[PDB]
RNA sequence: CCGGCCGGGAACUCAAAGGAGACUGCCAGUGAUAAACUGGAGGAAGGUGGGGAUGACGUCAAGUCAUCAUGGCCCUUACGACCAGGGCUACACACGUGCUACAAUGGCGCAUACAAAGAGAAGCGACCUCGCGAGAGCAAGCGGACCUCAUAAAGUGCGUCGUAGUCCGGAUUGGAGUCUGCAACUCGACUCCAUGAAGUCGGAAUCGCUAGUAAUCGUGGAUCAGAAUGCCACGGUGAAUAC
């Protein structure tokens, strides 16, 4: 779904675990009860992608938003397709 | 009976005859009689006159009648005469908080035109 | 509302400012930060707010502070 | 119905006087799947009722039912292309099921307190035959009785 | 669009997983993708070998994939130089030890990926599917294949309306979930766009 | 003492699994327990099964995840050597904490 | 001596333990007025009791778990004629009779997709 | 230490694997002595036991070129790409599907009982302290029949309200906040105080349901940083009626 879209949510990844998870201990620890200075809610001119808020988690195979299973890490069609060939291991057709 | 202002409420439990006061709902209601030591489910007949005006005492400390009609329109002016979003909004009589106008706006909007 | 800890505004937009009230009011300030709570410092300036297409001017009142900046700015057009 | 005729299931009879038709007077008054507080108002209802008239429980609301059966009702049936409300003959499960039927709708349509209240003055309007439900009965046999003549 | 695979109705009854390991949330979807990609590869670089199936399984960090071949000898080569390139850059795509094994599909005409890739090969040749089709179903049942049913479609000799026509023979008990029904589907890009084949083959009753 | 819990998707070859650990570890050490199986967790899916618009038509699927314990008693140095490098299953997570 | 049933009801399961003595019901230590006597048909585990009577016959301690109210009392009801083997087959003529021992196995419905409940289609529109 | 709490017991619930079981098998009657039907016994279940999965050849040149793949056509300093702000949330209106109501079979306050199914590591997050509350602080335990989400609610027992637009109903609006998130103005969710519309059972018409069903009451999950009255599941109470 759109080459470029897949190629924004790489560049969204990378910047994620670059900057945030490393400074985004700024946001958890000294916007508290401390002291204070304004200095730390403005230290986020880091570049907006680094948020870990603006991945969209997109279908593995086809990059498709909507849809998405977060344990199979696939979009809905795509799970079905391989569900029924066998390569989803455990996974049958329910019934109850 | 005639308590924080023309209101004469009566004949009734008094935590629910002073929500007849504009300004006290149920909760405001119990901290007026707690405060002033009265029991929930009495009425105001069965209720002597100094008792009364221990709740007239009591009612005088929160914003209530006039001063209340007044703050409330004085705080719908200040966004009426800002012009912001809440403002032209509140001007338009279309619902401020950011809700549905494409249908059900009809409480804030009134009963339909043609 | 929002946030129990600071209000908010953008860095350029406190940078702008401080400038702004340094060196006197000269102009309307190109802002398309509309994220932005307006400060008690930015009384008097002309700061033009983006409203999707266009930058519309919003002068400062005293009764601005506790507000938003695209509040003065609205994006939508109906007649 | 269409092909299958049925059985019936049965119903477990009342706990304080063992009685499957006061049983089911409990579920036509029970609404949405409250049955304590059906039986709470049948108990209720009916102690006033045999306080009142004096006789017993459920002769009282034998009586009082007894007064609301009908006789004979309408039914339509659309057999020469002619629309004809024929009278035809309850079955007695029927008659007894219509019975506590209007009873209990009357009792949802008046206007007093508690429906303990209400339905014990239904069934005490109705043990003098002079309530709503016996309008009702009335109705359905001035209609059965009008429209005599198909049979 | 009506039928189920009858692949995946047949899970647990009769026919097994083609990947066959266990994972827990952390990395089933990263395993999951490691097999996308190594069936892709492994795919694609056998084109020419006739490959049937291709079954991962991952025993405690390593992978073990099972290549269902026709043709054996053309994947391992001259002294299997082309199996070592192989677990090579499986062991690249997947990030483990990777082992890999051949098993030889004999009676090649009886697996539906090989009678679909050959009907698909054979409508890419630009020959009458009737023929492609026919031969197909002929000489699948006369070699066991208690039925088999082909099923091309879709603008079929380079027309302007798309047909199916379907042929069967034997008996394709599609409902019974105990019958052995090995079924598989290929897609033939021709100069016309593409042309579906599917294929059922029924071997056995349990 | 040590317990050995094992989760597979198959149950035939879960309990293939714990037979095989069983008379490995009461045929070298002693003291099991025996395979306690522990209830399945069935994990549901249900996806829509068509390209475009079509709630109503929708697929079920899950997977069921078995486990079973086992508890070893004894620690016999015996069972612990004999007990590691001898699983031949492929789709059986073990975990053999102490 | 100490008679057991099993006795289970739409998603519950009441041990039903008979000694022969008074007319006494413990269930889940707690007697049976203060368990749901205080509520809806007490008389259904008192049901399999007036088949020959209770009046000073069999000290039962009963202990039920899952379920609502209901499916708890039928479950003891189910346990308590699955336990009158204290007794031989004889009063599984006539209890058979009263058809207390058929286990009542009506479950409840599964959802199914596209209904908003077990049956409940959701409402259609013009036509 | 009165709590399965401990030693212990493996009976029981239960867990999950393997079996048995239900086939008109037996009996009576009716029937071409046939198929079968009707009734009876035994049995947990009786006649495809209940439910699901399973959807024939084809129909609608039905839906999807925007999941993907793809023939042809078309743009290729642009119909491609990056960014900020906006919009998809607009509102004289009309329709669909739902939720909450109009109350006393109820509202409110106090006490108290009984579930099933699930999810959880960049996660679920006890206990304890602070806050009226949403929540905050320190922080165990748990990758999980062990810990957490997590108190089921209708129910029941007391008291009150008393047929009032009312102690119904909660929309709307003002103020004060909490959390998530670079960021809640357009345009979140929740909390507290205040406000307290419309609505008193719905015109023509129309819909769903045949038994653990409808009705009604809660709980969970997927997507998800945060956002469900929707969707998918789970149990509690539990009908009426079918000539």
């Amino acid at each position: 779904a759109k080459q470029s879209m897949k190629a924004r949510e790489v560049k969204r990844v990378a910047l994620a675990d670059k900057y945030f998870a490393k400074r985004a201990e700024l946001k958890a620890i000294i916007s508290d009860v401390n002291a204070r200075w304004n200095a730390v809610l403005k230290l986020q001119t880091l570049p907006r992608d680094s948020s870990p808020s603006r991945q969209r988690n997109r279908c593995r195979q086809t990059g498709r938003p909507h849809g998405f299973l977060r344990k199979f890490g696939l979009s809905r069609i795509k799970v079905r397709e391989a569900a029924m060939r066998g390569e989803i291991p455990g996974l049958k057709k329910a019934s109850w | 009976a005639r308590i924080a202002g023309i209101n004469i409420p009566d004949h009734k439990h008094a935590v629910i005859a002073l929500t007849s006061i504009y300004g006290v709902g149920k909760t405001r209601s119990k901290a007026i009689l707690a405060a002033a030591g009265i029991a929930e489910d009495v009425k105001i007949s069965e209720l002597s006159e100094g008792q009364i005006d221990t709740l007239r005492d009591e009612v005088a400390k929160f914003v209530v009648e006039g001063d209340l009609r007044r703050e409330i329109s004085m705080s719908i002016k200040r966004l009426m005469d800002l012009g912001c979003y809440r403002g032209l909004r509140h001007r338009r009589g279309l619902p401020v908080r950011g809700q549905r106008t494409k249908t059900n706006a009809r409480t804030r909007k009134g009963p339909r035109k043609p | 509302r929002s946030l129990k800890k600071g209000p908010f505004i953008d860095l350029h937009l406190l940078k702008k400012v401080e400038k702004a009230v340094e060196s006197g009011d000269k102009k309307p300030l190109r802002t398309w930060s509309r994220r932005s709570t307006i400060f008690p410092n930015m009384i008097g300036l002309t700061i033009a707010v983006h409203n999707g297409r266009q930058h519309v001017p919003v002068f400062v009142t005293d009764e601005m502070v506790g507000h938003k900046l695209g509040e003065f700015a609205p994006t939508r057009t109906y007649r | 119905p269409r092909r299958r005729v049925i059985g019936q299931r049965k119903i477990l009879p009342d706990p304080k006087f063992g009685s499957e038709l006061l049983a089911k007077f409990v579920n036509i008054l029970m609404v949405d799947g409250k049955k304590s507080t059906a039986e709470s108002i049948v108990y209720s209802a009916l102690e006033t009722l045999a306080q009142r008239s004096g006789k017993s429980e459920l002769e009282a609301f034998e009586v009082a039912l007894e007064n609301v059966r009908p006789t004979v009702e309408v039914k339509s049936r659309r057999v020469g292309g002619s629309t004809y409300q024929v009278p035809v003959e309850v079955r007695p499960v029927r008659r007894n099921a219509l019975a506590m039927r209007w009873i209990v709708e009357a009792a949802r349509k008046r206007g007093d307190k508690s429906m303990a209240l209400r339905l014990a003055n239904e069934l005490s309007d109705a043990a003098e035959n002079k309530g709503t439900a016996v309008k009702k009965r009335e109705d359905v046999h001035r209609m059965a009785e009008a429209n005599k003549a198909f049979a | 669009g009506q039928k189920v695979h009858p692949n995946g109705i047949r899970l647990g009854i009769v026919k097994p997983w083609n990947s066959t390991w266990f994972a827990n949330t952390k990395e089933f979807a990263d395993n999951l993708d490691s097999d996308f990609k190594v069936r892709q590869y492994l795919t694609k670089e056998l084109a020419k070998a006739s490959v049937s199936r291709i079954v991962i399984e991952r025993p405690a960090k390593s992978i073990r994939v099972t290549i269902h071949t026709a043709r054996p000898g053309i994947v391992i080569g001259k002294k299997g130089e082309d199996v070592e390139k192989l677990r090579k850059v499986v062991a690249d795509i997947a990030g483990v030890p990777a082992q890999i094994n051949i098993a030889e599909v004999r009676k090649p005409e009886l697996d539906a990926k090989l009678v679909a890739d050959s009907i698909t090969s054979q409508l890419e040749r630009r020959v009458m599917f009737r023929r492609a089709m026919k031969r197909a179903v002929q000489n699948a049942m006369r070699l066991g294949a208690k039925g088999i049913k082909v099923e091309v479609s879709g603008r079929l000799g380079g027309a302007e309306i798309a047909r199916t026509e379907w042929y069967r023979e034997g008996r394709v008990p599609l409902h019974t979930l105990r019958a052995d029904i090995d079924y598989n589907t290929s897609e033939a890009h021709t100069t016309y766009g593409v042309i579906g084949v599917k294929v059922w083959i029924f071997k056995g009753e349990i | 003492r040590i317990r050995i819990r094992l989760k597979a998707f198959d149950h035939r070859l879960i309990d293939q699994a714990t037979a095989e650990i069983v008379e490995t570890a009461k045929r070298t050490g002693a003291q099991v327990r025996g395979p306690i199986p522990l209830p399945t967790r069935k994990e549901r899916f249900t996806v829509l099964i068509s390209p475009h618009v079509n709630k109503d038509a929708r697929d079920q699927y899950e997977i069921r995840t078995h486990l079973r314990l086992v508890d070893i008693v004894e620690p016999t140095e015996k069972t612990v050597d004999a007990l590691m490098r001898l699983d031949l299953a492929a789709g059986v997570d073990v975990q053999i904490s102490l | 001596n100490q008679y057991y049933g099993t006795g289970r009801r739409k998603s519950s399961a009441a041990r039903v333990f008979i000694k022969p003595g008074n007319g006494k019901i413990v269930i889940n230590q707690r007697s049976l007025e203060q368990y749901f006597g205080r509520e809806t048909a007490r008389m259904v585990v008192r049901q399999p009791l007036e088949l020959v009577d209770m009046v000073e016959k069999l000290d039962l301690y009963i202990t039920v778990k899952g379920g609502g109210i209901s499916g708890q009392a039928g479950a003891i009801r189910h346990g308590i004629t699955r336990a009158l083997m204290e007794y031989d087959e004889s009063l599984r003529s006539e209890l058979r009779k009263a058809g207390f021992v058929t286990r009542d196995a009506r479950q409840v419905e599964r959802k199914k997709v596209g209904l908003r409940k077990a049956r409940r289609r959701p409402q259609f529109s013009k036509r």
